[PDB]
């Protein structure tokens, strides 16, 4: 969820999540804040300029808008 | 399940209040609107057939799905749409009689999105062949009657 | 008194029916026989052989 | 629910063998079979009394005569206990 | 539990093409292979339990420990389900030689078999030993036989059902 | 392994593999006969590194065979040794693969916290480990024992 | 892939004399009487004499092994590992000794020694161990010669050994699906016979009312999972009473109790129709779906003709009735019973809880149709 | 299931020992205290019915759950409510009997509590009925075979909680 | 999450009702054991390595786990699960010293075993840790306080099952 | 991820033993193939524009898809789809060169097709482009190459489909 | 009968019988005379416990023999004794045969039906029974009363 609203996408993979899991445990949870806001997805995508925002949307969500094939015109 | 008058019932009894003048002003709502339930009942039973025939014409023929890859590309393929098409009028004309749609939470919605997500059936194709149902039955049955039937193709689809 | 569940030597009750149709026990005995053949020929041999 | 609407062949349902009675009939036949298993000796199961004899409902009897013998079975004495016969009307 | 046939085939449906010259290739070579995969299917039938007793045998000797007190093989009773359970995997490895497809090893050994194995207890390791150890035998067996008759000696797919159940029961480290 | 290597490294590019890349894999692909030789001489003669670099191990680290340390007993220098053959496994493997990934990830991901969790002192393993390095050189040509060698490495730096 | 999830399952071991004991008044959903407790009574009293053999046995093991050790026996032949392989055998006979008499007796012996004699026939001879269990049981019984109803006892246990020894490999315990698609599955009869063995109630109608009340309060907990009697009272009088009477065979109680509006009530109407499906299977057969096909093949009857033929559909099928005949109340089929196929371990396992009646998705359609298919979407 | 005897021959079994005079202490300790187990199920047994009775006089009644809205409001739920207090006096009287919790392990406690989460059965309500069930109990069969029903009471109320 | 004392004055608050002499025999009863929490808190913080080392090699270590097709096999894998057992005697402890195991609830119990049955993580074997740890922990801290980190750990166990 | 060393590799590892000649067999297998492998993906990464191109050109142009209402109708739409086509190709040379279908397995066929049922797009005009670029292909790389990409190919149309 | 229950146990597990069934034998056809002197007691002691058991059961509940009520008169007063007699010598069949088989199918199987069927008030029959074990209690010794006490106490929990 932290992960979600800090970068505005779920998390790629297993691997990914391991790393902030294993984070936590040895530094903490501070340093799992830390990880995430140092990291270079952030940086590059929202800087020191840009308040975060949804990025990406998976297909569970998008069945849930009534987007796409879904939507009533009506 | 439960109909109108058994969520009546329930909310009644869930108070422990006997039937006040609003409850039996819900009874007297269901009760006017009874006859009409029941002669749309009547005529969507008469014509279920046509109502599947028309809104697979509409909604699903002449695509990529009847077209070989797509999911109604087999005969048993076909045949199990349109057999799901025939729940989903089914059980919208139940809901529809029963003035309360706790039946399409029972025995139609549960599940339903795990299933097909599981077998591999496009939600889309369903959600719009369930509307183009939606317009066919409402040119059959009418305008008011129409409306009930609409809201409760809608909750299917609201499901979905 | 423990004697055996529907009065027989073994338990056991809704017995084989050890009867047979109407044609057939008339059909058995010497006498009727005249019967036999007149529900031969009209073709009621046919609604006593019938269950009901 | 009545058997016998859209019959196979062609049919999604698999082909299965389909009776005659009415939705909800009141119909039985008292009945006399003998059927031995042929299959306890490499199942190891427990002897269960054969012989048996029973008001099979007349909806499901045609299914219960054939898979009698299918597996054997010997068929001694059909009777029709329960209904009426050869009515139109009120199964 | 579809063989090379019905996999081509079912290949063609999703296609909606016809068979084409790479079609007839592919099953020419299958009914070519055939008649050789039929002597294996007589070979095994011939010594199956010669088979299943020889990769018993290596299996214990190798993993001494099964008859241990700690070990899974250490009853009379956990034993003689073990060998049952290589009377089962030389049995649907038998068919996928008949098949030549590997579709039935799917739907009928491994779909739920880690599962049901992490669930008695029983070890991953010594099952996947056991495999090969069948593996081994049958290849051996038919190396003999096949320079008898004289033969194509080739045997990958002799290899190729045990090397999938072997892949499929695998835990990866990489 | 190299081509898993390039594959992930152009994966995470997005980008077909590079012509660079693609050098270095035919350069590993002729280099094969090689490798295979060097693995199969450490996996025939595997029984002389570990005994003769578990001697050599021993004899240069007495603290942990002393009584007190951690290896002290049969069954415990039997574990020793068991670990060294694991070393000595993974480093054939990464022989094969062209690449240190089965030796990082079956090997070292984690070694630390594991020899820490055991009481296990780790620089007794890199001294095992380099042990096992000067017999293995010992088997070996000079070009041969300097790559071979260099996986050796690979793992004393990961160790230390 | 997909699975089921893999849940925690006790495999089956042996009984002691108070498990079984508890177990039956547990299965007979019973609250135990005078008797049963009389059992635990007799048995929990006489342990100390147990105890005392256990010490003795215990004690002299070594003096026991090695006096069949001499006449038993090779330099020349039998190497290092084989002569360790007898020895463990002598040492191991007398474990299972002190376990089966400080434990209930004879079920650990009865299991583990039947089938051995051919697995150890490939290797050495037939009238050495019997030799050389002979040896240990004579010298055991004039060790306890003094306390001569210990050394009954004793004598008791090893004359089981000696006559479980002589016997045979128990056969082979095979199921043969008469269905094309289903697939056969052999279990070792040893692996059965161990644990409690599962009760079947049958009613022939020349029982007495004893037998037929426990029939009957079967067939409800078997169709319903619970009692609906003692709680809520429901009686159903005339289908209980033509059954007392074999009227109805136990086959059309079982059908007429399917086709009441108290099973449409409690099972069809909360459920959907693949639901209602599945839970079909676990009350009408005691099995879960076998496969894919079978479900496609069920629900195309379900989902066409209604509950009442489906219900009608699946007691006149031909597994019905040899697993079960007409004269049996049905009776689940898990661990102890049959040879149970890896496809549906998990779900199955699953179902044979009361809880497994609250579970509102389908069970068994998503798992088999996800095992056709690839990843699926959801969170790692 | 297994009672002491057999976790007993489960751990003597398990290292591939004999059993010792550790494990004879403790089927000493089981057979010794087999007799005060009988008497105890014996009473229970005969009071089954006061026992839920008097339990659900202390624990349940007159409050919030058996008024409209609660749990326990109809004539349904209040069935299905002392039905569930018979299963855990009668599975107590096993895992007393048995000298081993596991019964409660492998009947009772699996499920349960998703079970009752499912449903929306008060697992607070549920806690303090059982412990009306121990306090009635272990007056009805006296102080030590009350420490025995105790411990198997307070194992249902830990698996629920 | 909750302690006793927060459990306390959710009762007692969700019946709107001020604290009686009940609740504040809870309290009581709290406040008594409270040093012996503490205690056993800090016995447990000393100790923690040494429980999860003896814990592994009672329950987990030599057998088919570590040996080569074992869950345990991978470095990463044995780091992974020593990992997991700081993770349940932490929050042992933290369940302990609160006096509720509404902790264990939230944040340790709730999609474990959905994440166990996804990895292929066995319960069993994962179970048997738990409760090697029991009794090391027990074995430090003593009996009162070995009861205490007793049904918090069996707690656990009860959850993963 | 995997290759056929990795494979190779991976089962050995889980077994635990040293390799063995069969298991070079294999890697000798591969060792042979290599130089084959590496010519096709060079020639793919080559002319991968040609590839989408002329398959675009084969499937999808001049139809109902590309009129308005068809899928591929906006400028965005098409961007999507020849985006699409392009990861198929990069991902089936991945594959090739891989000699391990398991790239398609991690990375392509995961939760794809419930996400084009999801967003709208036709599995079965889909399919028809990516045999469009099997056909292409293999007139590029020629027969060898063309049946080891058609091999990965086929394997991401039996996944849609 | 515990014979015959255990008969019907293994006959319906369709084995032998075990040897802890044959011990429970064993202990029963041990404990006969003892059983047989509890029932010699009870026999020859009817008259005080049906006597004296009546006329704690009218002065505890005045209601049945009141005017108006189920006992009221000579007859029905001696109908109610009479069947206080048939569960005494119910109570006697179940102390010799070991078992509440005798009991419960000649007194306890739908006996609420017989009585609801009467208009009898069946708690009265159960205070009626509990008299009586207090007098049959009075009667005997301690660990005696305890086991006949306990048959009665099946009886009460059969009525209540
Ligand atoms: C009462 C509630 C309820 C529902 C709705 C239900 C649906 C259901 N739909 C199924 C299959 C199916 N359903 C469809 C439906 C469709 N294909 C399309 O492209 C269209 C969008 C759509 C028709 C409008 C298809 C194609 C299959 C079979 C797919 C296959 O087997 O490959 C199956 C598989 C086996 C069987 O049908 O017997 C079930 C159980 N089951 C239930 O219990
Ligand atoms: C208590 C429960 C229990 C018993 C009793 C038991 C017996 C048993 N004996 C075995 C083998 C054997 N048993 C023997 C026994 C004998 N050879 C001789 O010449 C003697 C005459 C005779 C002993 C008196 C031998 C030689 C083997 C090894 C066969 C082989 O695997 O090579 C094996 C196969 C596993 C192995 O040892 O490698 C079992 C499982 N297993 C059990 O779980
Ligand atoms: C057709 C596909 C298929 C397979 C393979 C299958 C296996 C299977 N193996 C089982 C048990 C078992 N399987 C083994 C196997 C072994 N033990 C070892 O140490 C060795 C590594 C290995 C033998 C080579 C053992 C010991 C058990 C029983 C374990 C127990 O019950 O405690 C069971 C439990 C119940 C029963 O057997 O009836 C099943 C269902 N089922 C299937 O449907
Ligand atoms: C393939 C990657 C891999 C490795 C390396 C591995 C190591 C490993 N080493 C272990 C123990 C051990 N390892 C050692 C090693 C040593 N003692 C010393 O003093 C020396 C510095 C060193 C030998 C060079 C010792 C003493 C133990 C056992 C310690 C104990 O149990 O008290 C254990 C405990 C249980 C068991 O061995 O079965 C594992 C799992 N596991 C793996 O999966
Ligand atoms: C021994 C094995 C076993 C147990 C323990 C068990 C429990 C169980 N409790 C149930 C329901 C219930 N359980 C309760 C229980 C309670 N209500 C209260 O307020 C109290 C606080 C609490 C009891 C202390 C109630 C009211 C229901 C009925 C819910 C409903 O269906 O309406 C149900 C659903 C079936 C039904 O009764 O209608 C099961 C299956 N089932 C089993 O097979
Ligand atoms: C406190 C909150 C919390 C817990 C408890 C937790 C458990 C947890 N255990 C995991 C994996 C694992 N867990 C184990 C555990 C075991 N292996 C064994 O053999 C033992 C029997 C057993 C431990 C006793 C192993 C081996 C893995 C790694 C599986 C893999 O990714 O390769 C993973 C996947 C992430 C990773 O470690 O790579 C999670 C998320 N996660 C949490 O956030
Ligand atoms: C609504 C937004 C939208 C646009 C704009 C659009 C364009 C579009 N232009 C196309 C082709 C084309 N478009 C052009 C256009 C030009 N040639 C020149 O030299 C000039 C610079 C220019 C005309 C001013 C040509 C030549 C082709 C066909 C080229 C070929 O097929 O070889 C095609 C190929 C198939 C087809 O037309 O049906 C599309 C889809 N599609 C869209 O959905």
């Amino acid at each position: 969820y932290i992960h979600v609203r800090l970068l505005g996408r779920p998390t790629y993979g297993r691997q990914e999540i391991d790393q902030y899991f294993n984070i936590v445990y040895k530094e903490g949870y501070y340093t799992m804040i830390d990880r995430i806001i140092d990291s270079r997805e952030y940086t590059e995508t929202f800087g020191s300029s840009i308040v975060p925002y949804e990025r990406y949307l998976t297909s569970n969500t998008l069945i849930s808008r009534k987007l796409g094939s879904n939507s009533v015109h009506n | 399940m439960q109909d109108a008058i058994t969520a009546v019932i329930n909310t009644a009894d869930v108070q422990g209040k006997y039937l006040d003048d609003n409850s039996l002003d819900k009874l007297r709502g269901y009760f006017e609107t009874g006859e009409l339930r029941v002669r749309a009942a009547a005529t969507i039973a008469a014509n279920a057939a046509t109502i599947i025939k028309e809104s697979v014409a509409k909604a699903l023929l002449y695509s990529d799905i009847t077209r070989p890859g797509g999911n109604m590309y087999t005969t048993r393929r076909y045949a199990a749409c349109i057999r799901d098409l025939d729940y989903y009028l089914r059980y919208a004309t139940y809901g529809m009689l029963a003035g309360d749609p706790s039946i399409l939470d029972e025995r139609v919605l549960n599940g339903l999105k795990e299933t097909y997500n599981s077998l591999g059936v496009p939600i889309g194709a369903t959600v719009q062949a369930i509307q183009a149902m939606k317009e066919v039955t409402a040119s059959l049955v009418g305008t008011n009657a129409g409306q009930e039937m609409a809201v409760y193709f809608d909750y299917i689809c609201s499901g979905l | 008194v423990g004697v055996p569940y529907a009065n027989d030597k073994v338990g056991q009750l809704y017995k084989v029916t050890p009867t047979s149709n109407i044609v057939d026990t008339a059909a058995s005995v010497s006498i009727f026989s005249t019967l036999v053949t007149l529900l031969a020929q009209t073709g009621l041999d046919y609604e006593l052989k019938k269950s009901g | 629910g009545y058997d016998m609407d859209g019959s196979g062949s062609g049919s999604l349902n698999p082909l299965r063998i389909k009776s005659s009675g009415v939705e909800k009939d009141r119909r039985a036949f008292k009945i006399t079979y003998c059927l031995p298993s042929e299959s306890r000796l490499f199942t190891y199961r427990e002897l269960q009394n054969v012989y048996t004899t029973k008001l099979v409902p007349f909806s499901s009897w045609y299914a219960e005569q054939q898979r009698i013998q299918k597996m054997g079975g010997k068929i001694f004495k059909v009777e029709l206990a329960a209904g009426g016969q050869m009515r139109s009307c009120g199964n | 539990m579809q063989d090379t046939i019905a996999s081509i085939v079912n290949r063609y449906d999703c296609t909606g093409k016809y068979l084409d010259n790479v079609a007839i290739s592919e099953l020419e070579s299958y009914f070519s292979t055939a008649i050789i995969r039929l002597k294996v299917i007589e070979l095994i039938n011939q010594s199956s339990s010669k088979i299943i007793q020889e990769a018993a045998n290596r299996l214990y000797t190798e993993q001494p420990e099964l008859l241990r007190p700690g070990g899974n093989s250490y009853t009379t009773r956990r034993y003689s389900a073990c060998l049952r359970d290589i009377e089962y995997y030389l049995r649907y490895a038998s068919y996928a030689l008949i098949a030549g497809n590997t579709t039935i090893l799917s739907e009928r050994v491994l779909d739920g078999l880690k599962e049901t194995y992490s669930s008695l207890n029983v070890p991953i390791g010594p099952t996947v030993r056991s495999i090969q150890l069948l593996e081994d035998i049958i290849c051996n067996e038919f190396i003999i036989l096949a320079q008898k008759q004289n033969i194509s000696t080739n045997i990958t797919f002799i290899q190729q059902p045990f090397n999938y159940m072997v892949k499929y029961l695998s835990e990866k480290n990489i | 392994s190299i081509v898993t290597k390039s594959i992930v490294n152009a994966d995470a590019e997005a980008r077909y593999l590079s012509p660079g890349e693609l050098e270095r894999i035919k350069s590993f692909v002729l280099s094969g006969q090689r490798r295979l030789r060097i693995a199969q001489t450490l996996t025939e003669n595997r029984e002389m590194i570990v005994k003769k670099g578990g001697q050599q191990l021993f004899q240069k680290r007495t603290d942990v065979v002393s009584p007190g340390g951690n290896a002290y007993g049969e069954e415990m220098t039997a574990t020793c040794l068991r670990d060294l053959d694991y070393y000595l496994r993974l480093v054939t493997y990464g022989i094969v693969a062209g690449d240190v990934t089965p030796i990082e990830e079956i090997g070292l991901v984690g070694v630390k916290e594991m020899y820490n969790s055991l009481g296990t002192p780790i620089s007794g393993v890199s001294e095992g480990v380099r042990c096992m390095k000067d017999v293995a050189c010992s088997l070996l040509s000079g070009e041969d024992s300097a790559e071979a060698g260099f996986y050796f490495d690979y793992t004393l730096g990961a160790m230390q | 892939n997909a699975s089921a999830g893999s849940p925690l399952v006790k495999p089956k071991l042996y009984r002691t004399a108070s498990m079984s004991a508890i177990m039956q008044a547990e299965q007979q959903d019973r609250f135990l009487q005078l008797g049963e407790l009389n059992e635990i009574v007799a048995f929990l009293n006489s342990g100390s004499k147990r105890l005392e053999i256990a010490n003795v046995i215990s004690n002299n093991s070594n003096l026991m092994v090695s006096k069949a050790a001499d006449k038993i026996f090779n330099v020349v032949r039998y190497g290092s590992t084989r002569m360790q392989k007898s020895l463990r055998d002598l040492d191991w006979f007398l474990r299972y000794l002190t376990y089966a008499i400080v434990a209930g007796d004879t079920n650990i012996l009865s299991v583990n020694i039947r089938g051995l004699r051919e697995l150890i026939d490939n290797a050495c001879s037939s009238a050495a161990a019997s030799v050389a269990l002979r040896e240990m049981r004579k010298v055991a019984v004039t060790l306890f010669d003094n306390d001569s109803a210990s050394q009954e006892l004793v004598k008791e246990y090893f004359n089981v050994i000696i006559n479980e020894f002589d016997q045979s490999r128990l056969s082979d315990k095979l199921r043969k699906r008469a269905s094309i698609d289903l697939q056969g599955l052999k279990l070792p009869q040893s692996y059965a016979m161990a644990g409690i063995l599962k009760p079947k109630f049958v009613m022939k109608s020349s029982l007495s009312a004893d037998e037929k009340n426990t029939v009957v309060k079967a067939c409800y907990r078997q169709v319903f999972e619970r009692d609906i009697a003692k709680a809520y009272n429901i009686q159903f009088s005339g289908l209980e009473s033509q059954v007392k009477t074999g009227q109805l065979s136990i086959k059309e109680f079982v059908r007429a109790l399917g086709k009441s509006s108290i099973y449409r009530q409690q099972f069809h109407e909360n459920f959907v129709d693949s639901r209602v499906v599945e839970l079909s299977f676990k009350h009408f057969l005691g099995r879960g779906i076998s496969s894919l096909e079978e479900f496609q093949k069920y629900f195309a009857i379900l989902s066409s003709n209604g509950l009442y033929s489906l219900i009608d559909s699946l007691l006149n099928s031909l597994e019905y009735s040899d697993y079960f005949g007409e004269e049996t109340v049905p009776y689940f089929r898990d661990l102890g019973q049959e040879a149970q196929e890896s496809k549906n371990w998990g779900a199955q396992i699953a179902l044979f809880n009361y809880s497994a009646v609250f579970r509102k998705k389908p069970q068994f359609i998503t798992l088999f149709s996800d095992y056709q298919n690839n990843l699926p979407d959801q969170h790692a």
